[PDB]
């Protein structure tokens, strides 16, 4: 109940009393861990952005990054380093682009590689995670292109140099499952996988069309790379399951998130990142409320939570505010991260309880996109 | 108001979120920067590539087929924004998707996005 | 009057004493059972048509007359880009005006000048009857007159509803009457949301009530000369056909290479395509679009000849902003709008889409 | 009443309904007119930043122009272009500094010029409209720099090249009288007047000292250029008024905006863009409130019109808003402009009766400048 | 939330504008982007130079000179924004003007504003103020 | 015990019998009359001190006693900053280490060693009676005793508040007892907001108790020779003085050229300036910064000598990152720094002040 900034005022005034002196300087950031939580803020499209490293225990903001336009954040999920790709003009938002990608270390967030992309290769999208990939060693930054067509950039994290840009069909996203390989969604219902070399076509594999034309998949699925479960919800709730842990896709029985009298009744999944997977639970987090059909993106103040192998529902929680994106923690008894874009502020829960345990407001101009490290 | 509400256009004022045209908007109406209705604001640069939503017009009974562009080439306005997503399909049915930034053929390679017009291009079916 | 005159011109129209050795008439050129385009095979298969002598081969490719009679009489809008007109390159004003070239074009009909047309027209007694009944007693001793009125009776077949019935699958399905299969869909979506819209669409927003798919514009696409048309024609290894820059009056070199955009009603069943017939097949029309975004090496390769598409005819006042879209269509863009295209087949040539498909 | 939506909404349904076609393209701003008004969103001290063209007369933005880190706007009184000094860094807020100018057209708002300073010598401030200053001819931008030392930047936009820095004394503004002249207020008390030539050493004469040491002029004095008048209020409402039109300075009786017993019961004048010049009215508008002595920044609900030549108070507005910016368009029955930064609005009143006639609202994040041509 | 109102220190929470150091800040407190009240956060730059203010301690009722420095090279950190002007001179006083980027000295030439600390460097009494 | 000492070490610092010929007692270089300083004319100028023997001179200025005792000892902190001891250079630990030095160098009082001390120390019946007190009967019979002792009375005396009153005018005005005048009080805002607080302040942040406007650490601010005081040294014009790594068993090279921040207490009456007394005037040393920061010709030059300041004597570990602020001094703010280091003056020197 004590708040931080009370707490530095206490100290302070002590130091003071007791002539004690300290050196003003950079501070580093506390070391990564399970409970530092990143809020990239696309600041709805403008030129420039921000990412707040958070420490979600302690709900402090402990750092920031400055990005370009719609940058794709990644985390390392080691905690060894976090990137994104970005873009930049050479006046604000005209002029010469320059897409490149950075590193930075985690504790000083200084860069430590900057890698320009030839000819400007990003796709520029409202963020979707899964449009920028790490593969699982982190030395492979992952990139989708939709202009002249689907393509996705291959960028060499080790070697701070962009590789080549691979031909792929008509398909979406970029799950990478190692350090060679990644699967894509395809336009025509299938999951394309995509094993590229330094050189040479891609041999590219379609699984079966598993979802009917008039099923959709939502933008925002929760991959967990170290468990290689791809979970996809519809616009209904009902929820794919895709077990790429093989290194093939295996497609798991779907569940649904609501019942059949509250989809009678109009409950749908809506927000951002609507869906959160905890791996170590095997539990899914969906984003659900009372809408109308066509309301998919609007903001959601429930939570259903339910067994990922059974479908069964553990809880219900409602949240309390307007929440567009949830995320979990990876650790043990974690916890349920609920960014409000319209708040700015991000909403730090018990995922077991659903409690509302602390929030760190003022993330920007519309916060939208939570990662966290999957450290274990 | 009700955010999770269907919604409901209205064919009474253009810089409103519920104007029956801008059912798949998604950004900023560029009437609210200097632009219009269907024209990009002066400096900008008007893209060629477009999405498409098929959108009811209460004064008619008609349904059109209003195929979004974006004026391209500054920083988003900041005035009106707009999400809606009337018929709005994921990612992968990119010609009814609203999250992509349309400034493709965009005069000067202009990629940023300022905000979205509403023109309409032919009766739906 | 207005049914008596185009029942005129629908004997005029399929009247080969209109050529000079009677070979010929609109119709052979102009066939209907074709969607009014040139079955016949010569010495550059269908690019080309020839003339009542036998031997002389034109230099462009016959268009269908289905639809014409919606295009406007040519005119420059105010934004200086100009519109409408009759041939590929607007030289012609209007249907009437066009009318009476092939009959005196020896590359064509061949007559040797008004007076040859009047007195065939004199030596068939429908004629006279017809004629005087609708222009006056003795229009056709008066060359002037009877060729003026033969080029009106022309013009108003071809303004009849057998020339633009409106009964495609696609007028059908914008009446409610039935839907597109899902592949027409696509390529609808498509075609009005990629660049093809920009050209192939009469209004730039809004709703057409007789949409033919074409705004009647002039854009160089950047063709290739078809080199065995070319050679067939006879106009030489130099000539360059500078499109809308011929037509006279003209005299802007930003208008050289720029040609009418056609109407798409019945493209299925008119190939070949384009202004020279360049390309046999319809989807070879539409990837020839993937040249100016494609990066892949094969979007400058003509699927046809395997070669590249070839240097523009002419290089300059390429319509490279419309064209430049940045977005490539993909193998199942194409096949949707190939769907979408077929469904703008009138219903009479619709047992034609069987053999192109 | 009806909105400017509203018609619109009338106006796209009547084109419809008549079968009208219009080619979707790029508009022209309408001509420049006493009207323009330029908000300038500092935003805070964000990288970057944007500046609003606003039709004072229907309260409709025309158009928008960005800008980088506290750039610095002008607007040529002819209405003939509009240009800024501005500063961008190769990635968004670190990387190698980039100060330029650009010019643009004030209709179709393209960039005109775009003319680099070398070694990166602008003023980062926040945002005082004169330390950056047109001369008379429009031929010149003179900026201010105060790192090492006070110095003028000279740029030619004729030749769109820069040409060389002037040493100045301990000073501070940049107020030019000619192409080869201006003053700046030095921190001894007096105005320096820097004349210079194409090379050497610049001439420069002080005034007399004209206000003692503990007398605070506030950074933002109105300049009209075309009057020669300048216009230096200092914290108390006290106000200096500055003749440079001969050339030479002479000082106008000083002058009092708020009473003593007005002073007494603490109304002092607070914001940011205090005081407001009208040319040819002789005028003067000055955002007042009741404040203590140090919170000289704060917005202010009141604005009082005073008479240049007598000091005698015309008007007390209570602008029904809190206020942190004014200015008035030149034209007669001016507009008086009353940015609220916290608002994000500017309220457009009638100079005369003080009546609120319309707003702009969604100004950026934290606008504070307005600028505006006088065009007559 | 008067803002017109005499300022009044408080020495209880530092990432409030009224706390009592803060005196004469203009931007972003930095404890509020992962500084502290005397140090700048990870990634930013801190700069040499300062302008400083005499701020009253209402727990001893001492006056004390802060130094302000930027922290600098990051766009502005958009948390605990703070505007005080305790003291506060017009820009041709610089040593006392806060609206001036102070980000003088800072590594790498930083000049952009993240946010400002509030660390005391001696005690006081001006002549203004 | 801590009076007697001291009033022994009074009584050491004034006599010459400590010196080889009689002639030189630390109070000669030390003169209590010049905040303990050299008033002597030599070959090169005032700028380095001359010996017992009449003609060696050093190749450093003699620097001022007063406030000596406040310098920690020396020691490496925990940033790896060396801070304190005593010299230019740090060499001694402290003033106990320092004391005997001078003693025995040839080029000082040139006592051939201790035993030649303590024989001078037992020809005074004085010296018997007031070291045997504190120090114990035979104390002057045995050489190192003798020497130790009489650098522990030397250091006891240095520590006293004679040396460190604490009585200029900054003193009294941070006690309210005074104000600053406004000249002053510039020059104190600028001194604390500018680069000089960075090095000539005791803490980094709060407020000291007893500042000596010094914060005892080594920084290469990048001086030329002063090349007539070098000349004098007879240390060769090869010769490069190392600044702190001279001292023994600092081996960092990153230390070459680097010498202790002095006080500035008493810096209005103790120039010349700098640890080779290159500069006569307090203005000048303060100019020196501006070569730094200005980009305007004078900056360049030696407003003494009318030619550019000199290369640094030491191009290597200048302390570029505080002395490149990115800020001149205008002729103002030099003003008011020497107004403001003027009141470091202690009030028994304030005559001195012209
Ligand atoms: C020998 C073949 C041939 C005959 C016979 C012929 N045409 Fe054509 N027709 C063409 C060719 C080739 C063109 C395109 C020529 C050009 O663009 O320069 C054409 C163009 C036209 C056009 C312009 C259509 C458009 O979209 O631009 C019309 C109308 C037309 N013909 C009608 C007629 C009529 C009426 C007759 C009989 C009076 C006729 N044609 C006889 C080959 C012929
Ligand atoms: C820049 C204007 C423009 C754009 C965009 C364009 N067209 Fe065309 N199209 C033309 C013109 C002009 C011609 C005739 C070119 C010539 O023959 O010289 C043409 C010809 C065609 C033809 C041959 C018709 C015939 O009767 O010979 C087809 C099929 C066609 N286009 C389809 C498309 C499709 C599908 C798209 C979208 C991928 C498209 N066009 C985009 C201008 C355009
Ligand atoms: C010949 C002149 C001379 C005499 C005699 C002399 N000194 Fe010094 N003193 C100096 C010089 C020169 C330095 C600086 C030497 C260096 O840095 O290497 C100095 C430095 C010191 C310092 C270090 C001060 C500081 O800030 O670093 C102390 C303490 C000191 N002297 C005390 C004494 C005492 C005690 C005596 C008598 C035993 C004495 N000095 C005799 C010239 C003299
Ligand atoms: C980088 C740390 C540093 C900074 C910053 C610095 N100084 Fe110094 N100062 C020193 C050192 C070290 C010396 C002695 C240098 C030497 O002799 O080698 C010194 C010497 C001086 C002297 C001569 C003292 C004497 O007894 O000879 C004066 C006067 C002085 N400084 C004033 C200033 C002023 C005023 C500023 C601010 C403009 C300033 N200094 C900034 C480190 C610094
Ligand atoms: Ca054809
Ligand atoms: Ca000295
Ligand atoms: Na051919
Ligand atoms: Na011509
Ligand atoms: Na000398
Ligand atoms: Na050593």
């Amino acid at each position: 109940q004590e708040t931080q900034g009370q707490a530095a005022a206490r100290a302070a005034a002590a130091d003071l009393a007791a002539g004690q002196d300290d050196e003003p300087r950079i501070l580093e950031a506390p070391a990564p861990d399970a409970r530092r939580v990143y809020v990239n803020d696309p600041a709805h499209f403008a030129a420039v952005t921000q990412q707040f490293v958070i420490d979600g225990e302690a709900g402090r903001v402990i750092g920031m990054i400055d990005g370009g336009f719609l940058p794709n954040p990644v985390v390392a999920d080691d905690g060894s380093f976090i990137a994104h790709a970005s873009t930049v003009f050479s006046r604000i938002a005209r002029g010469e682009r320059t897409d490149y990608v950075e590193v930075f270390d985690p504790v000083t967030l200084l860069p430590t590689a900057d890698i320009e992309l030839p000819d400007a290769p990003r796709f520029l999208v409202g963020t979707y995670p899964w449009m920028t990939s790490l593969t699982p060693d982190g030395k492979t930054l992952l990139f989708y292109q939709f202009s002249p067509a689907p393509a996705v950039g291959v960028v060499d994290l080790e070697g701070k140099a962009f590789k080549r840009m691979l031909d792929v069909p008509d398909c979406y996203h970029i799950f990478p499952t190692a350090p060679d390989t990644f699967f894509m969604h395809c336009r025509d219902g299938s999951l394309a996988k995509v094993a590229f070399g330094t050189e040479g076509t891609p041999e590219i594999t379609h699984t079966e069309v598993f979802h009917p034309e008039d099923e959709f998949l939502i933008n925002h699925p929760a991959y967990s790379q170290k468990a290689g479960r791809l979970v996809w919800p519809t616009y209904t709730g009902k929820i794919h399951q895709i077990d790429l842990s093989s290194g093939d896709a295996k497609f798991l029985p779907a569940v649904e998130a609501l019942t059949e009298a509250e989809r009678a009744d109009g409950w749908r999944p809506g927000g951002w990142q609507q869906v959160a997977y905890h791996r170590a639970l095997d539990r899914i987090y969906l984003l659900v409320d009372q809408r109308d059909e066509w309301r998919h993106k609007t903001a959601s103040r429930f939570v259903v939570v339910l067994d990922a192998k059974t479908g069964e529902r553990l809880a219900k929680f409602e949240m309390g505010h307007e929440i567009d994106s949830i995320n979990v923690s990876q650790d043990e008894k974690p916890l349920l991260y609920a960014l409000s874009t319209g708040d700015k502020t991000l909403y730090i829960h018990d995922a077991e309880s659903g409690e509302e345990l602390r929030s760190v407001n003022q993330l920007g101009h519309g916060p939208q996109v939570i990662t966290t490290a999957d450290m274990g | 108001t009700d955010p999770r509400a269907k919604w409901v256009p209205q064919d009474n004022d253009i810089q409103a979120c519920d104007y029956w045209r801008h059912c798949s908007i998604d950004g900023n109406i560029c009437d609210c920067s200097g632009g219009s209705l269907t024209n990009c604001p002066p400096g900008t640069k008007l893209a060629t590539a477009s999405w498409v939503a098929s959108c009811y017009n209460p004064t008619d009974g008609q349904s059109y087929l209003i195929a979004y562009r974006d004026c391209c080439g500054y920083n988003v306005s900041g005035r009106c924004p707009c999400l809606n997503t009337e018929g709005e399909l994921p990612v992968y049915r990119p010609e009814f998707a609203n999250d992509i930034i349309w400034c493709f053929g965009a005069e000067d390679d202009a990629m940023t996005y300022h905000c979205t017009i509403s023109p309409i291009v032919g009766k739906a079916s | 009057a207005d049914d008596a005159l185009a029942a005129l011109g629908a004997q005029l129209f399929v009247d080969p004493a209109l050529s000079r050795n009677a070979t010929q008439s609109c119709a052979t050129c102009h066939d209907p059972a074709r969607a009014f385009t040139d079955p016949r095979e010569g010495k550059a298969g269908l690019a080309v048509s020839v003339g009542d002598d036998g031997q002389s081969h034109g230099d462009r490719n016959t268009p269908t007359l289905g639809y014409a009679a919606l295009v406007p009489a040519f005119h420059r809008d105010a934004n200086g880009k100009y519109k409408g007109g009759q041939f590929w390159d607007g030289r012609a004003d209007d249907l009437k005006q066009q009318a009476g070239q092939p009959m005196l074009n020896p590359v064509q009909m061949a007559m040797p000048d008004r007076a040859a047309v009047a007195a065939r027209l004199r030596d068939d007694p429908a004629y006279r009857t017809g004629f005087e009944a609708l222009f006056g007693k003795g229009v056709l001793d008066d060359p002037e007159r009877a060729f003026d009125a033969a080029a009106e009776a022309l013009a108003a077949y071809q303004a009849t509803g057998e020339f633009s019935p409106f009964d495609s699958k696609y007028d059908r399905v914008m009446r409610g009457e039935e839907k597109f299969t899902p592949l027409e869909e696509f390529g609808y979506t498509v075609f009005i949301t990629w660049n093809c819209r920009l050209c192939h669409m009469q209004r730039k927003q809004g709703v057409a009530e007789r949409e033919t798919f074409t705004n009647f514009e002039y854009h160089n696409i950047g063709l290739p000369v078809n080199e065995t048309a070319r050679e067939a024609s006879g106009l030489g290894a130099d000539h360059v056909d500078h499109g809308l820059l011929a037509r006279p009056g003209i005299e802007d070199p930003a208008q050289s290479g720029r040609f009418k955009v056609p109407s798409l009603r019945n493209v299925a069943v008119t190939g070949p395509y384009m202004h020279n017939g360049v390309f046999t097949d319809l989807r070879t029309a539409i990837l020839f679009y993937n040249k100016y975004t494609s990066r892949r090496p094969e979007a400058k390769i003509n699927p046809e000849t395997g070669a590249p598409w070839g240097e523009p005819e002419v290089a300059r006042n390429l319509s490279l902003a419309e064209l430049q879209s940045g977005l490539m269509l993909d193998d199942g863009r194409v096949d949707a709008l190939v769907a979408f295209l077929e469904t703008l087949t009138d219903r009479r040539y619709e047992p034609l889409l069987e053999e192109s498909r």
